[PDB]
């Protein structure tokens, strides 16, 4: 609040100007980067009621109803595991709206698989996306079929791992 | 106004229904990607001192 | 990477400090509803599309490639065989045809 200080500051020219304009520049870069990074579909999709995946599990992935946050097991165990002229501009992008974006993005790659990124979404069943992806790497879709029981109880064992790791892990 | 992320859809899964195209659109997007700057050099002696 | 929807080809131009790329994509339009299934029981064995993907318009069966709608009739040669109809959960029974049947029946 000094008055001949900033009489004195004035003599050194527009170095102010210069750093503030610096710190906007990397603010609107941040949201411009969650922008970027989440903000990649146009269209909220949402998963049907009825969670029949033909035994795929999805619970620790997709949003839980019961937390007011709307956000899915595994996203609230990460949001719990991280811990004089100043101002803290607050993101663009709320946590809510971030994880909104997620679960559109969910929902797109379990009900439509890649179609939704490239075009209009098309419905699919699960498991005959998970033989595309399987006829992506080279295997037959038989393999897929024959093993569907066996490859879900991985999955979900895996899915089950994620979260144990994540939650044992400093 | 609280900002709205996109218009809602809510894509009809069910375990034996698939949906096909019958039909396509060529599209033509246009994506701009900067390359180079103005080439500028400063004679720190002549800025300085003149 | 180069455009929304499958790319297809790329178009540079010059620009002042940069450069434009015009993205030729496709993009799937006029969708419709069909009913489908994991693979078609015959003869007590089980067939799968080699390319494509089995779908209904509600009576008859038929084999298409996925990003386009072409109705093809299920053949030998457009199917693979693996196994027999008991292990596949969805399985629905349809006949499949054979192009040598006429040959010899002739
Ligand atoms: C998917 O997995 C979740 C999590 O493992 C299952 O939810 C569990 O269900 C059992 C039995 O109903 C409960 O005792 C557990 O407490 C539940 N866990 C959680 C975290 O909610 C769920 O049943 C599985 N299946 C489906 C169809 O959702
Ligand atoms: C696929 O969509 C194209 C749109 O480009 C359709 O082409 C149009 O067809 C109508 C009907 O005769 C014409 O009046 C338009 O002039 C056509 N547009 C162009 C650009 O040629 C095409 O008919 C559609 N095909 C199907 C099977 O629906
Ligand atoms: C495929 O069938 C489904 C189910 O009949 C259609 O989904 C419904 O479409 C009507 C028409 O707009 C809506 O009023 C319903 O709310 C939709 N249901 C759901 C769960 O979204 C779907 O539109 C059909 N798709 C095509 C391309 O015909
Ligand atoms: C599904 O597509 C098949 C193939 O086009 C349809 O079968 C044809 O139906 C027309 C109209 O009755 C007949 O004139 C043709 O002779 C049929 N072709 C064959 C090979 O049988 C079938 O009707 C369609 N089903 C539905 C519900 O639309
Ligand atoms: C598909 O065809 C199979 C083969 O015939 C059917 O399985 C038969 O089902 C009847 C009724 O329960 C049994 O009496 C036979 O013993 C079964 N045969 C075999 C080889 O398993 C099956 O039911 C048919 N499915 C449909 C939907 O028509
Ligand atoms: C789809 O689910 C219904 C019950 O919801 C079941 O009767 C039917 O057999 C299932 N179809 C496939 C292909 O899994």
């Amino acid at each position: 609040d000094s008055t001949e200080c900033s009489n004195l500051l004035l003599q050194y020219g527009s170095f102010c100007t210069q750093l503030n304009r610096a710190l906007t520049g990397i603010a609107v870069e941040q949201d411009k980067n969650t922008q970027e990074v989440f903000a990649q579909v146009k269209q909220i999709y949402k998963t049907p009621p009825i969670k029949d995946f033909g035994g795929f599990n999805f619970s620790q992935i997709l949003p839980d109803p019961s937390k007011p946050s709307k956000r899915s097991p595994i996203e609230d165990l990460l949001f719990n595991k991280v811990t004089n002229g100043l101002t803290v501009l607050p993101p663009l992008l709320t946590d809510e709206m971030i994880a909104q974006y997620t679960s559109a993005l969910l929902a797109g790659t379990i009900t439509s698989g890649w179609t939704f990124g490239a075009g209009p979404a098309l419905q699919i069943p699960f498991p005959m996306q998970m033989a595309y992806r399987f006829n992506g790497i080279g295997v037959t879709q038989n393999v897929l079929y024959e093993n569907q029981k066996l490859i879900a109880n991985q999955f979900n064992s895996a899915i089950g791992k994620i979260q144990d790791s994540l939650s044992s892990t400093p | 106004y609280t900002m709205s992320l996109g218009a809602e859809n809510s894509v009809a899964y069910s375990n034996n229904s698939i949906a096909i195209p019958i039909n396509f659109t060529i599209s033509v997007t246009t994506e701009i990607l900067p390359v180079s700057m103005t080439k500028t050099s400063v004679d720190c002696t002549m800025y300085i001192c003149g | 990477f180069c455009g929304k929807g499958y790319h297809l080809m790329s178009f540079p131009q010059s620009a002042p400090h940069g450069v434009v790329f015009l993205h030729v994509t496709y993009v799937p339009a006029q969708e419709k509803n069909f009913t489908t299934a994991p693979a078609i029981c015959h003869d007590g064995k089980a067939h799968f599309p080699r390319e494509g993907v089995f779908v209904s318009n509600g009576t008859h069966w038929f084999v298409t490639q996925r990003n386009f709608y072409e109705p093809q009739i299920i053949t030998t040669h457009n199917t693979f065989v693996s196994g027999n109809c008991d292990v596949v959960i969805g399985i629905v029974n349809n006949t499949v045809y054979d192009p040598l049947q006429p040959e010899l029946d002739s």
